């Protein structure tokens, strides 16, 4: 399974079976037939495979990239440090892409899970999506196919000069 | 025995095709008249449609001025 | 205008072709058999009225404005026979009409599926290869100087010889392969 | 194939036209080349601009599906005029009358749809009446704020 | 579908159509009864005979081959060639 | 009386409406006979090669080879630069390039002006 | 969507009225029904349009299968002017073709009722393009016209097919294949429309002329086409009009635009592009 | 080998697809997302037991 | 009975 | 093998609409030669075909009878 | 379809226009007019996942009918009663909309008679 | 990269020291082993390019082109071993050596760290292709085919030589890895304008650009089969590879200098597709289709968005496989009818059903049928150009219409209809020909299952 914090779910609330009519539904018998024919032997094969997994347990790891100096504190035309800064920025750009993808998955899962009441009961996910898309658009949009941490720093400096002029024209 | 072709005349019929044809045409007319006997409001009308001219003025809030 | 045997349609041929096209487009206009048969004998009497017109110019004139009458009174979608050109089943089975020479390129493990058939195909091709040079020398002893005149082929005149240029007419594929 | 059976330059003398018409296997008087105006035809014949659907289909053609003979000169758009493509067959109705009828019918239908959009049909009712101030919290309204009250009464 | 044709069947049906045509009496008709010289028919009547053959056997005979069939044996042989009977 | 048929490029005249079909003049007889002689010569020359048992290959058609060599190889050696082809080549060769240049340039100037002034709805656009 | 669907269901059902090949007529039938589906999408009724897809499947597949059984029993005869006299000759095909035609026209309480009747009842009672609704009703009449055209020239009357009868339909593959769609075209409209959950609010309150409208214009189309059918047996030879040449030559749009537009993309591609 | 069709084409693919969806698809987040079931006044939540209270009494019309 | 030989290309290869 | 044909003599057009056609052709001095060929379509088991209103009402008798029986059945069942 | 011809082919000032109406106050002419009771609670029809076109003043019959249709599976005809209740309450809501239309039509007729009496008197 | 250069050079003693009947088998076997080994270049990273040495590197753009190049050599050996079966043994080994030497120049054209070594290899690839076309070509005009091949590819590449040395003197290096970090913005001036033209027109010839494309429907037509395969599969793609390396240095002058070339490619993809609708020559139809598909790659490089470069590299790999298969199909029918006229032999499904299935698959991949990587490249380039300007969707969709039209017209004309009566040498499909078709199509179909390896450096 996965982490329930990063992929949140509301508590499951199913209603109880309240039959009214005299006719038996086919779906209880189909569910019990599917159980006794499929849900038990698949589980037994998974138990055997799980025992074979437990006979030799071994581990893989998540790689940790420590934070090197970024492009703002690298010298101009110094490839040894700005190579490290560029690799750091490219890994951060790919992780930002995956953050935006996670928030998209939250939004779409909320829309289907809420069904018809999705316009009301998914305002939180829509707010989070609008925030992360506005951040990603201010951070990486229009950098082009030859994007770099220099291009992103130049875009950030132009946007910061625009915000500084917009603040200075309001005081 | 399969059907043998005839010449310039009415072809040989099986009993089975004629009784199935009459059976399904009778089932069609049964189903149409049966659902006309039960529902009768999907064809003709579900409720009476009121006439807006026949309505009074007091239920519509009309002060006579 | 465009024929295999001759180069032109005669006047009598154009009269008969207009008669046939007029009856077919009439039957397209006149779907039911009895009503067609009524108007078809009316149209047949309209043709047979000027059957004996001795002036060739007057006959050509009546044929020409009869073509005009027909072009005004034709059916927009005439009934085409299905295997006739323009029909619904025309050239439908041509994808099954594999030519005869493809049998020669079979592997011998599938030529052994039909021993009598290819044992007969060998003597058919034998008959063709001993008829070919004799029918070619038949063609060059009868063709006039300057080439042939019409596209009509001469028959075999002797005994023992086969008609010239016969292989792709005798060994053509069937209409239902 | 040899050099004097290939397409060559535009003939200007009658004997060059005769050698060209003998090359393309047709009569000299029926041999009409394209007009020499730089369109790149050379001495190539101008076949009378028909499709292959008009050809006599009961003839024993050399090429049946093309309705074409062996050695007969081909039109410059022979691949265009096949029966898998553009048909130039004669129609029962004239071309101009077909264009008039089709354009008039399409333009009249479009005009009448626009006029019916200008004069729509409806029913003798008011708008549909929705609770909770026209379903404000259901249409995605923000719950920190509060809209105007849309109050519906009996009638 | 589509039962096979024979020369006997085509011959029977062509003579059957030509015995239902009022301008031919049924005793003078034979397999080699030429329509113009023997039976006293017209060219137009022979055209209607070809059209009756077309309506009988469900295919068009072209006019260049319609205008050369002048006896019922040639009509039977032509339908035999166009339908490939005795396969 | 009857509507006369109007022959166009995409609907030619039928043979049953052509006035020059019914000419019994002897020049038409000689022309049809000479065309029949040429067609019969080519037909016999085809089916002599076509019915040959010794042939296993392609009956080559010089009209087809000549057609392809006309459609490909004989375009530049019989081109002459004159007024008609020059106005057609400038009218149709550089014409649409200039037209789409002005269209796409106007569209991109308008869109860049709307973006650098902050008006174009670009909220969720992060894939480009 | 409303204007385009109304234009489609007008033009195709009007072109269907004088075609002669039966498969062409059923193709114009299914294109007119798709135009009706486009109409009922355009009036914000998507679930009625999808219910009409699920309804239309049964009887239009059954009508093509009955036409195929007729074509196979007449040796690739696909033209309705060489048909007829097939009421007792092909009784199961006659039965299923009549049931499919009645489901197409909107017979009460067959499969086509539960979709098409509610489509017209929702197309009347909405803020709608009025000309689109009027052309929809004209198309509703035209469906009955070509349905009885198919029944008349295909089944009624006396034979017109050639003399060798090869009429045979007694194979359980053909019988069961038309039979299960026949059971579908009888019952599946009721079954599906009473199994589907309500997704819109249906307009069930409307005046009497506006409730009976689809049925009335359908029966009037039946009556007018019965007049058209009875005026065929007469011994009158009418010269063709321009309406007949419009509806018989496909509306002239598969004639001009299949000659004019393929002329330009094939000649400009050489005389202005290649050469 | 009498109902080998319903074994080999159904009951083995149901096993394969059920093992797949059960231990490789639903073990991944948001892959099979289900619309939550429809709660009415009068139901009972099978996870809690709280009976959803019924509606207000109707201003009866007939 | 009266079965007919069907000419088809070489399906061996 | 052999397919037998019915006799050619039986297709007389007396009793067909071809009789009416030959009467209206004899009204103007004409004689129809192609009646007996088309006589079989208007004779035998193809003669007297139904009209359209009877073609719709195929099975209406048995269907209405089963309708009455089943309505009486659900009328006697409910008590 | 007579009011269509009364708005299009006659005068348009007296017929109530469909797009922007009611143009009169709801208290104009009514002594002590009462609101419409909303029977279905907002969280109730939020939980039953009703379509936003179906969240009108008569959604409680639709909730009971959907609950019947779920609780009577597979018998898909056992809830004709609640379906008729929902359809008749939709009929009554359509009647209320017709009454709003006729109210606006008679008040525009009142405005026409008012301005004609004023144009005759003053 | 030396572990692929050295086996490619050992293919020369492998082909010159073989037995006279073993020279196709050995070269096919060991080139298949080198292509098996070529998948070890897939060690790519999301941040860093696989930087081997000072001379060679391989990012995610050059890697699918290297796998395609090392895979194309066994397919050319299979394709050419029938028409050269009556060739002299020494000339046969010389042909195989020209193919191997061309592979050797290509696989260090794509891995050239430094751009003048890219230029030297990029112009060294001409001379084996020159020898193949103008030695083992077919008809009379093969010498005019290579003459306009050698003139156009050198007259475009000549200002590129001065332009790269001008970058060398100004920046200090032509290492692509150094110029990733030392690139300066190129402003608006006339000197920088002709700088941009000198850096771009060479690859514009090699793509080809519309208007500069006239070498291609003669160089592909007059070539033998291995020459046409390598020309349509790799040698056109050298231009896209060089553009994707060189537009790093040409910013932001590209953003207003690319407009006339975007117009040329967006209109030439309509023009050359219309030209494909009226080709009598099948190999010419495949050639003009190659021009029409590379026009989209030119547009996607010149608008320089990430989706555009992903679609352009996907479209280059997909079109290489598809056009190589189509030329091999055209050769499979040319080996039977001895003419490239498309209208000559028709109805070939009635005689060759399995080869007609391969024709159908190659035609469906030609018209970008989803979920092929043909459609992935086509679709991503259409997405990026719609983002570039919304009006370009008309030209894109109209091109896709004409593309499906000429693809299925080629299918109908070559495979369907009535067959030709006077052609009787139509052999059954050999095992070699179907092996060639399957080794084209099966990698192309498998790349739809895992398309991320052919989506370039910015996937
Ligand atoms: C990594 C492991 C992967 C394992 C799975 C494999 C994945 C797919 C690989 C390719 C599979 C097909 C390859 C063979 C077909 C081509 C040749 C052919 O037709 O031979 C006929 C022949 C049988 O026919 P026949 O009767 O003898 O002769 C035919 C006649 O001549 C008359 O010929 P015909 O016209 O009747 O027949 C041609 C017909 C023609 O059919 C058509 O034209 C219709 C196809 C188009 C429409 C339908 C599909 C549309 C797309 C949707 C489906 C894909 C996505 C589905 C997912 C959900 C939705 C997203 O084609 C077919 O029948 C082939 C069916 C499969 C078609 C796949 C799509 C092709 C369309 C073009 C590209 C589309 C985009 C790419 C899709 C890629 C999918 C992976 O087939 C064989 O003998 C097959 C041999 C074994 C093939 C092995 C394939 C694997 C090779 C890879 C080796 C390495 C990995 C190990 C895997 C081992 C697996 C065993
Ligand atoms: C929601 C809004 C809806 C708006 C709808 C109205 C606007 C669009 C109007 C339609 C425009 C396209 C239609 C016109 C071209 C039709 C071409 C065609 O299919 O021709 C058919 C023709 C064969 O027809 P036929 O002769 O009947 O065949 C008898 C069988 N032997 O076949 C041939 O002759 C073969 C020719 C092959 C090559 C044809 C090349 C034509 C390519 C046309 C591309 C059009 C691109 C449009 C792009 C629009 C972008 C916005
Ligand atoms: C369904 C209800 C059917 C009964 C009510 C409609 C009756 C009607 O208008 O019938 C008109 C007509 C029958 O009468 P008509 O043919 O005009 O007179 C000669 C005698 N058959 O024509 C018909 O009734 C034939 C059309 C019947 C359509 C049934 C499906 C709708
Ligand atoms: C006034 O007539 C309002 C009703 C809706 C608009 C008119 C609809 C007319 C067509 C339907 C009725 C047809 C009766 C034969």
């Amino acid at each position: 399974s996965w982490d329930k914090d990063v992929y949140p779910e509301p508590p499951r609330r199913t209603p109880a079976p309240s039959p009214q009519t005299s006719l038996p539904n086919p779906i209880t018998y189909l569910t019990k037939a599917f159980d006794l024919l499929v849900d038990r032997p698949v589980t037994l094969v998974r138990e055997f495979i799980e025992r074979q997994h437990a006979k030799n347990k071994y581990y893989y790891y998540h790689r940790e990239f420590r934070r090197v100096p970024d492009i703002t504190e690298c010298h101009e035309k110094d490839v040894l440090c700005m190579f490290e800064a560029e690799m750091q920025w490219k890994r951060d750009y790919k992780v930002d892409q995956e953050i935006v993808n996670i928030i998209q998955e939250r939004l779409k899962a909320c829309q289907q899970r809420e069904g018809e009441s999705h316009r009301q009961n998914c305002a939180k996910e829509l707010q989070q999506f609008t925030q992360v898309v506005k951040a990603y658009q201010d951070r990486y949009h229009d950098l082009g196919a030859h994007y770099s941490a220099r291009k992103c720093l130049a875009k950030q400096k132009q946007r910061m000069l625009a915000e500084r002029k917009a603040t200075k024209e309001a005081a | 025995a399969h059907i043998e072709p005839r010449y310039r005349q009415f072809p040989q019929l099986t009993r089975s095709q004629v009784i199935q044809a009459e059976f399904f045409s009778a089932t069609m007319w049964f189903w149409i008249l049966w659902r006309f006997w039960h529902d009768s409001d999907a064809v003709l009308g579900h409720f009476p449609y009121p006439d807006p001219s026949q309505w009074t003025d007091e239920e519509l809030g009309i002060p006579p001025d | 205008a465009f024929l295999p045997s001759a180069a032109y349609l005669t006047h009598q041929q154009k009269v008969l072709q207009l008669y046939k096209r007029a009856l077919r487009h009439l039957e397209s206009r006149c779907v039911h058999r009895d009503k067609y048969r009524y108007f078809a004998c009316l149209l047949r009497a309209r043709f047979d009225e000027h059957k004996n017109e001795k002036d060739m110019v007057k006959a050509t004139q009546l044929l020409r404005e009869a073509e005009k009458e027909f072009w005004h009174g034709q059916h927009p979608q005439p009934y085409i026979f299905p295997e006739s050109p323009g029909g619904t089943s025309y050239e439908r089975y041509e994808c099954y009409k594999v030519p005869e020479w493809c049998l020669d390129d079979w592997h011998p493990s599938e030529k052994a599926m039909y021993p009598d058939y290819f044992a007969k195909r060998e003597q058919w091709k034998k008959l063709r290869r001993e008829s070919w040079e004799r029918e070619v020398k038949q063609l060059q002893e009868e063709t006039p100087v300057g080439g042939p005149r019409t596209e009509a082929l001469p028959p075999a005149r002797k005994q023992g010889d086969l008609p010239p240029l016969w292989w792709h007419i005798v060994t053509r594929p069937r209409e239902r392969p | 194939i040899t050099k004097d059976m290939l397409p060559g330059p535009y003939p200007k003398t009658p004997e060059e036209r005769a050698a060209a018409a003998k090359k393309y296997n047709m009569r000299v008087e029926d041999y009409e080349p394209y007009p020499d105006d730089g369109m790149g035809y050379g001495d190539y014949p101008k076949l009378p601009d028909r499709s292959q659907q008009e050809r006599d289909p009961w003839y024993d053609w050399d090429h049946p599906d093309l309705r074409l003979n062996w050695g007969e000169p081909m039109h410059w758009d022979l691949d265009m005029y096949i029966r898998n493509r553009v048909d130039t067959s004669p129609t029962p109705v004239n071309w101009n009358l077909m264009c008039k009828h089709l354009f008039g019918f399409v333009a009249f239908m479009l005009f009448m749809f626009w006029v019916g959009e200008t004069y729509p049909t409806y029913q003798p009712v008011g708008p549909k009446q929705y609770p909770y101030n026209n379903l404000y919290l259901e249409r995605g309204g923000d719950p920190n704020k509060e809209p105007e009250p849309v109050v519906h009464y009996e009638i | 579908d589509a039962p096979p044709l024979t020369l006997e069947g085509i011959k029977d049906r062509v003579l059957y159509v030509l015995k239902l045509y009022d301008k031919i009496d049924p005793e003078k008709l034979s397999v080699n009864s030429h329509f113009m010289k023997d039976l006293g028919l017209d060219s137009l009547d022979q055209v209607e005979i070809i059209m009756a053959m077309e309506d009988e056997f469900g295919f068009e005979i072209p006019d260049i081959d319609a205008e050369k069939l002048m006896c019922p044996q040639e009509i039977v042989d032509y339908i035999a060639d166009k339908k490939d009977v005795y396969e | 009386s009857f509507p006369k048929y109007e022959p166009s490029r995409l609907a030619s005249l039928p043979t049953t409406l052509d006035p020059a079909e019914y000419d019994i003049s002897s020049e038409t007889r000689k022309a049809q006979a000479e065309r029949l002689a040429i067609r019969s010569r080519l037909k016999r020359e085809y089916q002599l090669q076509y019915n040959d048992p010794s042939r296993r290959g392609v009956v080559e058609d010089p009209a087809l080879i000549r057609w392809t060599c006309a459609r490909s190889a004989n375009v530049y050696p019989n081109f002459r630069p004159n007024t008609k082809t020059s106005l057609l080549g400038a009218l149709f060769g550089i014409g649409p390039l200039i037209f789409w240049y002005y269209v796409f340039k106007t569209d991109r100037d308008r869109k860049e002006k709307l973006i650098q002034e902050g008006k174009l709805d670009r909220t969720f656009n992060i894939s480009y | 969507m409303l204007c385009l669907g109304a234009m489609t269901t007008l033009f195709t059902a009007m072109c269907a009225l004088t075609q002669n090949d039966i498969k062409k007529i059923i193709a114009f039938s299914t294109s007119s029904q798709l135009g009706l589906m486009m109409v009922t999408i355009g009036i914000n009724q998507p679930h009625l349009a999808f219910l009409h897809i699920c309804t239309h499947a049964f009887f239009k597949a059954m009508l093509f299968m009955c036409s195929g059984s007729i074509i196979h029993s007449l040796n690739d005869e696909q033209d309705i002017r060489k048909m007829g006299g097939l009421f007792k000759a092909m009784p199961f095909t006659t039965t299923a073709l009549i049931i499919g035609s009645l489901a197409l026209t909107g017979m009460p309480f067959l499969t086509g009722f539960y979709s098409k009747d509610l489509i017209i009842e929702s197309a009347n009672t909405s803020y709608t393009n009025a000309w689109a609704l009027l052309m929809t009703l004209v198309a509703t009449s035209f469906t009955a016209i070509y349905s009885t055209r198919i029944i008349f020239f295909a089944l009624l009357g006396q034979p017109r097919f050639p003399t060798l009868i090869n009429i045979n339909e007694n194979n359980p593959f053909l019988i069961n294949s038309i039979k299960r769609l026949l059971i579908g075209s009888l019952f599946a409209g009721f079954i599906i429309s009473n199994n589907i959950p309500p997704m819109t609010i249906p307009q069930m309150t409307m005046p009497h002329y506006l409730k009976m409208t689809a049925l009335t214009v359908t029966i009037l189309g039946f009556i007018l086409a019965l007049e058209i059918s009875n005026t065929t047996h007469y011994l009158k030879f009418n010269y063709p009009s321009n309406t007949f040449k419009f509806s018989n030559l496909l509306g002239y749009y598969p004639t001009i635009m299949h000659r004019l537009t393929p002329y330009m993309n094939l000649t400009m591609s050489q005389k202005s592009a290649s050469s | 080998r009498h109902s080998i069709f319903a074994f080999t084409h159904v009951l083995i693919p149901v096993w394969i697809i059920h093992y797949y969806l059960k231990y490789h698809v639903t073990t991944k987040p948001y892959t099979i997302v289900e619309k939550k079931p429809r709660i009415f006044p009068g139901d009972t939540i099978l996870e809690t037991g709280e009976v959803i209270p019924p509606m207000k009494e109707f201003p009866d019309q007939h | 009975g009266k079965r007919l030989f069907i000419i088809k290309p070489s399906g061996f290869y | 093998s052999k397919m037998e044909l019915p006799d050619y003599k039986q297709w007389k057009i007396e009793g067909t609409p071809l009789e009416t056609v030959q009467e209206k052709l004899a009204a103007r001095g004409l004689r129809d030669p192609w009646g007996r060929n088309e006589a079989w379509r208007y004779m035998g088991g193809f003669a007297n075909n139904v009209s359209f209103v009877g073609a719709l009402l195929k099975g209406f008798k048995w269907g209405f009878a089963a309708f009455v029986v089943a309505v009486g059945a659900e009328y006697y069942l409910e008590s | 379809g007579a009011h269509l011809a009364r708005r299009y082919l006659g005068d348009a000032s007296v017929e109530p226009e469909p797009l922007r109406m009611p143009t009169f106050p709801p208290d104009y002419g009514f002594p002590e007019r009462k609101e419409r009771e909303m029977v279905a609670t907002q969280q109730e029809m939020n939980d039953a996942q009703l379509v936003l076109q179906q969240r009108d003043y008569c959604a409680h019959y639709l909730i009971r009918f959907l609950k019947c249709k779920r609780d009577s599976f597979p018998n898909f005809l056992a809830c004709k009663h609640e379906q008729h209740d929902w359809d008749y309450c939709e009929h009554l809501d359509y009647v209320k909309r017709m009454k709003e239309f006729e109210r606006e039509r008679r008040l525009l007729q009142r405005k026409k008679r008012r301005e004609q009496r004023e144009a005759d008197m003053a | 990269m030396l572990k692929y250069i050295i086996p490619t050079m050992m293919l020369m003693p492998l082909t010159w020291l073989s037995k006279n009947s073993m020279i196709w088998i050995n070269t096919t076997l060991h080139s298949l082993l080198i292509s098996l080994t070529s998948l070890l270049l897939l060690n790519q990273f999301g941040d860093n390019s696989l930087n081997f040495s000072l001379t060679f590197f391989s990012d995610s753009l050059s890697t699918p082109l290297l796998i395609l190049t090392m895979w194309l050599l066994p397919l050319m050996l299979m394709a050419s071993q029938h028409h050269l079966s009556k060739e002299n043994l020494a000339r046969k080994k010389l042909f195989i050596s020209m193919l191997i030497l061309l592979q050797l120049f290509l696989i260090m054209t794509f891995t050239a760290t430094e751009l003048i070594f890219f230029y030297i290899m990029f112009e060294a690839t001409l001379v084996p292709t020159l020898i193949i076309i103008t030695r083992w070509g077919n008809q009379t005009e093969r010498l005019n085919a290579g003459l306009y091949f050698l003139f156009y590819t050198l007259a475009g590449s000549l200002p590129l030589l001065v332009a790269l040395i001008y970058i060398q003197n100004t920046m200090g290096s032509l290492n692509f890895l150094i110029l990733q970090y030392w690139v300066q913005p190129m402003p608006n001036s006339w000197s920088n304008t002709f700088m941009w033209l000198a850096c771009m027109m060479a690859f514009m010839v090699k793509m080809p650009l519309y208007g500069l494309h006239l070498w291609l429907p003669k160089a592909h037509v007059e070539a033998p089969i291995a020459g046409s395969m390598v020309l349509a599969a790799i040698l056109l793609k050298l231009g896209g590879y060089g553009m994707m390396r060189i537009t790093l240095l040409l910013n932001p002058i590209t953003d207003f200098m690319a407009y006339p070339f975007i117009m040329l490619s967006l209109w030439g993809m309509i023009m050359t597709s219309s030209i494909c609708l009226r080709q009598t020559d099948l190999k010419s139809l495949i050639a003009y289709s190659s021009v029409s598909h590379m026009a989209l790659v030119i547009v996607a490089i010149l608008i320089q968005t990430p989706w555009s470069y992903m679609g352009a590299t996907a479209l280059m790999i997909a079109h290489g496989l598809t056009s190589s298969m189509l030329f091999c199909l055209a050769n499979s029918n040319y080996e039977r009818v001895h003419s490239r006229t498309m209208i000559l032999a028709r109805g070939l499904q009635t005689l060759l059903p399995l080869m007609a299935a391969w024709w159908l698959l190659a035609s469906l991949t030609n018209l970008a049928l989803p979920p092929s990587i043909n459609l992935i490249g086509e679709l991503f380039v259409v997405m990026s150009t719609f983002s570039w300007s919304n009006i370009t969707i008309i030209l894109m969709g109209l091109n896709m219409v004409i593309t499906a039209l000429y693809s299925l017209y080629m299918l109908i004309t070559t495979q369907r209809g009535k067959h030709t009566h006077h052609i009787n040498n139509i052999l059954p499909s050999f095992t070699r020909e179907n092996a060639l078709m399957s080794l084209h199509m099966l990698p192309l179909l498998l790349l739809s299952l895992n398309p991320k390896i052919i989506l370039g450096p910015l996937y």
